[PDB]
């Protein structure tokens, strides 16, 4: 009683019932380094301007 | 008469000098601080400055790759 599969049936993506636990870290990755402080705040004018040599602005 | 019509009192120049000296002293200390901050950021790389690009991780493709072991 074997019915031969039709065209494009064995290439389907199918689902599997498994009790094997999902590997939580399959890549064996380390801990990612902490990001940069990403500072945030409100802009204010430069203190005494450019402060380049004799320029007052 | 000459003092009354051409010149001002000593307090004016005194306090103007005080303000000028404050401005210049703060500028000097800010210049030293900025030089030190630049040195620290260039050495350690943890600051907003001297941030050099690395590969964007959004380019990586996370899909089955025709072979189980990547
Ligand atoms: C040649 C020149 C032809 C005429 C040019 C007119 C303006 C000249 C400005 C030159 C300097 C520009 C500048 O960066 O000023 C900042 C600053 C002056 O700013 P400030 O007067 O303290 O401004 C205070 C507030 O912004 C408050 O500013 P204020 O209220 O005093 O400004 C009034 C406004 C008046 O506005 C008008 O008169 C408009 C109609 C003119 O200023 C002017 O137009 C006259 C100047 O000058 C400097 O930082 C040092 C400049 C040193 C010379 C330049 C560097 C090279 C020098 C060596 C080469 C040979 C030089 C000779
Ligand atoms: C017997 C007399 C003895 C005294 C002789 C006095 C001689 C006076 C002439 C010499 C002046 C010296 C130079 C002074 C230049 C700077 C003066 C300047 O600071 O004063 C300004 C005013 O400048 C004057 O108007 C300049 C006068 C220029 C003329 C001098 C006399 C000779 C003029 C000749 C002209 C000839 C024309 C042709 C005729 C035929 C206003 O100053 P200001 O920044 O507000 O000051 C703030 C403080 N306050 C408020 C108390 C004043």
């Amino acid at each position: 009683g074997w019915v031969r599969p039709d065209l494009g049936e064995l290439s389907k993506v199918t689902k599997v019932k498994t009790d094997r636990p999902l590997p939580e870290n399959p890549y064996h990755s380390r801990a990612r380094p902490e990001p940069n402080p990403e500072a945030e705040g409100d802009l204010k004018p430069a203190k005494h301007g450019s402060r380049l040599f004799f320029w007052t602005m | 008469w000459i003092a009354r019509t051409f010149y001002d009192g000593p307090e004016k120049n005194y306090e103007k000098t005080m303000a000028i000296l404050q401005i210049e002293a703060e500028k000097a200390e800010l210049r030293l601080k900025e030089l030190e901050v630049r040195r620290l950021m260039r050495a350690r790389g943890d600051g907003p400055w001297y941030q050099y690009p690395t590969i964007d991780k959004a380019l990586i493709d996370h899909s089955p790759k025709t072979t189980p072991d990547n």
